[PDB]
């Protein structure tokens, strides 16, 4: 039987490619992987199907893109999505995204079309070893950038909810730490991004504790129509 | 629209 010549996967946050069906898998085949949202109330997700062996989007081949829409609005990381890749015996590729609680789904089918040459396939395979270490470093960088954005999004939500728990003075220390994280996350030093996240965490520890204290006093001792 | 985030390891 025939096999898939290159890995098939999906773009994930940070410009990275997650492999769903590995290179050299016999066809027909189907494999799934599970994913979630990045922001509070997210109702859509972009499903960008790629082909190749390397870690960054710019180093793989873009096959197709579509969106899953109608995701129920839930806190960041709360909606559960499964994406399934199917390649039939004739090489037809179907990709389906579906959300757990409502079953909402979107799918495409992509006809086999103008191939890769055997020599371009070989070259993409060989580049993946030749740039393996650079790619490991690039993925680590990008994953730290995603973590930075994750921390910033969570702070952004907490400020939206609970700005009233901070003085303008305390709020400026936080805003300055968050602006500085946001700046260094634009560069290419992984250790610096890590230290800036740690600084945001330390500057928000009291805020996070006042938010818990508030939920606990309220649940346990009760609410006041005052505030 | 945002791409997916891995839901686990």
């Amino acid at each position: 039987m025939d096999v898939i010549p290159l890995s098939l996967g999906l773009e994930t946050m940070g410009g990275l490619v997650e492999k769903v069906i590995p290179r050299n898998t016999t066809i027909p085949v189907a494999r799934a992987q599970d994913f979630t949202t990045f922001k509070d109330g997210q109702t859509a997700m972009s499903i960008h199907v790629m082909q190749g062996e390397r870690e960054l989007v710019q180093d793989c081949r873009s096959l197709a893109r579509f969106a899953l829409r109608g995701i129920p609005a839930l806190p960041a990381g709360g909606a559960h999505i499964r994406v399934t890749f199917q390649v039939d015996a004739d090489g037809l590729l179907s990709v389906t995204a579906m959300e757990k609680s409502t079953g909402v789904e979107a799918s495409i089918q992509v006809k086999p079309s103008y191939g890769l040459t055997d020599s371009e396939i070989a070259s993409m395979i060989k580049d993946s070893m030749s740039y393996a270490e650079q790619d490991v470093k690039a993925r680590m960088l990008a994953e730290q950038k995603v973590e930075a954005a994750r921390v910033l999004e969570s702070l952004h939500g907490a400020l939206a909810a609970d700005a009233a728990l901070l003085s303008a003075a305390e709020r400026q220390v936080i805003d300055d730490a968050a602006a500085h994280l946001s700046e260094v996350a634009q560069g290419d030093d992984v250790d610096a991004i890590e230290q800036a996240i740690k600084n945001v965490d330390k500057q928000t520890q009291d805020f996070a504790a006042r938010r818990m204290d508030q939920s606990v006093r309220r649940a346990l001792k009760g609410h006041s129509v005052d505030e | 629209e945002l791409p997916p985030v891995k839901i686990h390891c």
